[PDB]
């Protein structure tokens, strides 16, 4: 009875209906791949990993996990139907962090940061 | 659990 993580969430689905669309495709091409390389990315990149980062309560909390490394891989199998379904990703892995952690935390200043700039980005989607 | 010291 080591900690263990999840399995991560899905990146594919041959059964769930999905749409490479206009906007999805900016999605990973400008907005995605803008956010992965700004300096505070790297806790985002991956799921959490309880074990490694010696967070035993992490998945007692977040039961809905998110990560970006889980958002490209789902933007580059083509798993989405619409943008909406990946911007409520990226609201999901903020969003978890905001629950986990408390404000004034550097991992909340990060994903403050990632987040202001994510709704910059989305302001203007392709038609 | 942690990610850093309570600041």
């Amino acid at each position: 009875m080591g900690s263990t993580n999840p399995p991560p969430p899905e990146t594919s689905n041959p059964n769930k209906p999905k749409r490479q669309t206009n906007q999805l495709q900016y999605l990973l091409r400008v907005v995605l791949k803008t956010l992965w390389k700004h300096q505070f990315a790297w806790p985002f990149q991956q799921p959490v990993d309880a074990v490694k980062l010696n967070l035993p309560d992490y998945y007692k909390i977040i039961k809905t996990p998110m990560d970006m490394g889980t958002i490209k891989k789902r933007l580059e199998n083509n798993y989405y139907w619409n943008a909406q379904e990946c911007i409520q990703d990226f609201n999901t892995m903020f969003t978890n962090c905001y629950i986990y952690n408390k404000p004034g935390d550097d991992i909340v200043l990060m994903a403050e940061a990632l987040e202001k700039l994510f709704l910059q980005k989305i302001n203007e989607l392709p038609t | 659990a942690t990610k850093a010291a309570r600041k």
